């Protein structure tokens, strides 16, 4: 048996961080997000 | 190396985390333990920390 | 080019843009409550997104 | 997971401050507290 | 500036908050965290703090 001191558990506060490595694009869940524009064959206003 | 076009770069950038802590009793928990191998209570290890 | 922008005129035909004076005395930012919570972490950074 | 010291929640108390620019006048909520006396006609004793 | 006739000032005053508080606890905050920056167990870094 080993008895050490540790840190109370009253004076830490575990914190969840989400770690990202680039910021997402707009159509982030687009494929192809310039079949729109290739597709408008009518043209735009 | 002629045909290469292509880049890579890498970003050491940090953020804030945490609202609520307590920054002088971390502080003291870096320079306390590392006081074998750099100075506690000097200007270096208080940034680090 | 002084008496070219009037300034001959009676200063008593000058009225503010409210046509009301004002004497203003007041207790004003210190700073001593923004560096109280940052040593705390309660509210680090006051200035927001707007 | 990040856990980190922060300062347990026993040994601080929130307090609210009121902050205010200046000492409201007597008669704060009149727009016009000089019409008691414009409007004594009579006299005042 | 002939017919201005206003005047601005501002009062930086300040009051005391609290009770039952602890002055040499928080003194230990801000004394120890602005280490790297301004020594600590100073004059001046005690009366601010």
């Amino acid at each position: 048996i080993k008895t050490a001191p540790v840190v109370p558990p009253t004076e830490q506060r575990d914190m969840v961080q989400e770690e990202r490595v680039g910021t997402p694009v707009k159509n982030a869940g687009n494929a192809n997000p310039a079949a729109d524009s290739d597709n408008a064959t009518e043209g735009v206003v | 190396g002629r045909a290469a076009r292509s880049t890579v770069r890498m970003e050491s950038r940090i953020q804030s985390f945490g609202e609520g802590k307590d920054v002088d009793n971390f502080m003291a928990k870096f320079h306390n333990q590392l006081s074998g191998v750099y100075e506690r209570r000097s200007e270096g290890v208080a940034n680090f920390g | 080019s002084m008496l070219r922008n009037w300034s001959w005129v009676n200063v008593h035909n000058v009225h503010s843009v409210t046509g009301t004076s004002e004497n203003v005395v007041l207790a004003g930012y210190v700073g001593l409550s923004r560096t109280h919570d940052y040593i705390m972490d309660t509210r680090s950074t006051p200035a927001t997104s707007q």
